[PDB]
């Protein structure tokens, strides 16, 4: 799936 | 783009249905699929993520399967609280999309509605325009035709309808059409009629007035 | 409780902007991507774009890319949608959603919005004229028409609230002049129009004008020539 890199 | 493809758009059922919606993806899609429940309103509600997990929280009678193209919601007996309109999202490749909705609604027996028809009040005429009001009042299904004939003429263009949703007690609805003139085009004609087309008629129902003759 | 909570209705002139925020409760606002998905009135759902709130990356449905702009604060766990250059086709509810985001990809969208209303129209406020739809020839229907409103909404009550069984307050409708309009009406007995005076309470906030409009009766009872 679609992704927007790493988060917290 | 993705194309997402829900069958049916419209459905009506009873309480203790099963309620079956298919979306199908113009590509495969793998499992990157989720649906939603949306009430009027209100925002949209999460019940299923990657194709078939139930999301915490929502009631066990939903379910979902498929992987690839064809996917499918199932309410297994259909409550109250689950008549809505129900969206099935992609998210496998960009943009997001969302299928173009299942309206699930009450089923319930025909109801020829009651038809009235309002002439323009005095004080609208004089401020120089004319609304004719037809009233469609507590009639099911939902489906119904009003044609405005003024002088035996027919119309077009020149009226706007608008519907309200299920009586929470009855379950019917009720509809307006409005014919809107111009107090100066009013005035070029007579007879003003509204006829309606419903299941529950057995023949159109017209009802009309003369202009000026109330 | 994990909640989100946008800022107020908004109207505005073709070519202006509008910027929408979308405030976020118990939760770590940084440790999900924040979806914008908006509905037109009586459409369905269009995504708009998401923002990785730790790294305010951003990406943005083609459709929109060079006009719209997602941006954070994180001091205030706050997501932002500023929409430019807006045309009448903007006109929607605007949406701000979280996504689960298990393994850093999308999964579903689990906490909403409550949402935010923008209408796009050159019309300038105006408060309604509210006509009556007079009962005339066991019960009888009437009704107030209210005309020529911008913007959204109004609200409708029969007899300050008293009455309430039999109302039918119908969705406005957008006129090509660009205002509004809409009808209510009621059903009552007629055996009760000479003794019983139904008024409808008609208030528009946003030009705050209240108007109550007695509906009286009126004589229309003239029959046809027919043949059956």
């Amino acid at each position: 799936a679609v992704g927007i890199g790493a988060v917290f | 783009d993705i194309q997402l493809t829900q069958s049916p758009s419209f459905l009506s059922a009873s309480v203790g249905d099963r309620v079956t919606i298919t979306c199908r993806a113009s590509q495969g899609i793998s499992n990157e699929l989720a649906w939603y429940q949306q009430k009027p309103g209100k925002a949209p509600n999460l019940l299923i993520y990657y194709a078939s997990t139930l999301q915490s929280g929502v009631p066990s009678r939903f379910s979902a399967s498929g992987s690839g193209t064809h996917f499918t919601l199932t309410i297994s007996s259909l409550q109250p609280e689950d008549f809505a309109t129900y969206f099935c999202q992609h998210m496998s490749s960009y943009p997001l999309t969302f299928g173009g909705g299942t309206k699930v609604e009450i089923k319930r027996t025909v109801a020829a509605p009651s038809v009235f028809i309002f002439p323009p009040s005095d004080e609208q005429l004089k401020s120089g325009t004319a609304s004719v009001v037809c009233l469609l009042n507590n009639f099911y299904p939902r489906e119904a035709k009003v044609q405005w004939k003024v002088d035996n003429a027919l119309q077009s263009g020149n009226s706007q309808e608008s519907v309200t949703e299920q009586d929470s007690k009855d379950s019917t609805y009720s509809l307006s059409s409005t014919l809107t003139l111009s107090k100066a085009d009013y005035e070029k004609h007579k007879v003003y009629a509204c006829e309606v087309t419903h299941q529950g008629l057995s023949s159109p129902v017209t009802k009309s007035f003369n202009r000026g003759e109330c | 409780q994990e909640v989100l909570v946008q800022s107020g209705a908004e109207v505005k002139k073709p070519g202006a902007s509008v910027k929408v925020s979308c405030k976020a409760f118990g939760y770590t606002f940084t440790g999900n991507p924040m979806h914008w998905v908006r509905q037109a009135p009586g459409q369905g759902l269009e995504w708009m774009g998401w923002i990785n709130p730790h790294s305010g990356d951003t990406t943005t449905a083609q459709k929109f890319q060079g006009r719209v702009y997602m941006t954070r604060d994180k001091s205030i766990n706050t997501a932002y949608l500023d929409v430019t250059r807006l045309t009448s086709d903007d006109t929607a509810i605007y949406y701000c959603a979280r996504d689960k985001y298990y393994g850093n990809e999308a999964v579903g969208m689990d906490v909403w919005g409550q949402g935010t209303t923008v209408t796009v129209s050159s019309a300038s406020t105006k408060g309604p004229s509210v006509f009556p739809l007079a009962p005339s020839s066991g019960t009888a229907a009437l009704g107030c028409l209210v005309k020529d409103y911008f913007p959204e909404p109004v609200t409708v009550s029969w007899n300050s609230g008293a009455l309430t069984s039999g109302v039918h307050t119908f969705p406005a409708v957008l006129q090509s002049s660009g205002l509004y309009s809409l009808s209510s009406v009621v059903t009552v007995p007629s055996s009760s129009l000479g003794t019983q005076t139904y008024i409808c309470n008609v208030n528009h906030k946003p030009s705050n004008t209240k108007v109550d409009k007695k509906v009286e009766p009126k004589s229309c009872d003239k029959g046809l020539e027919v043949l059956f």
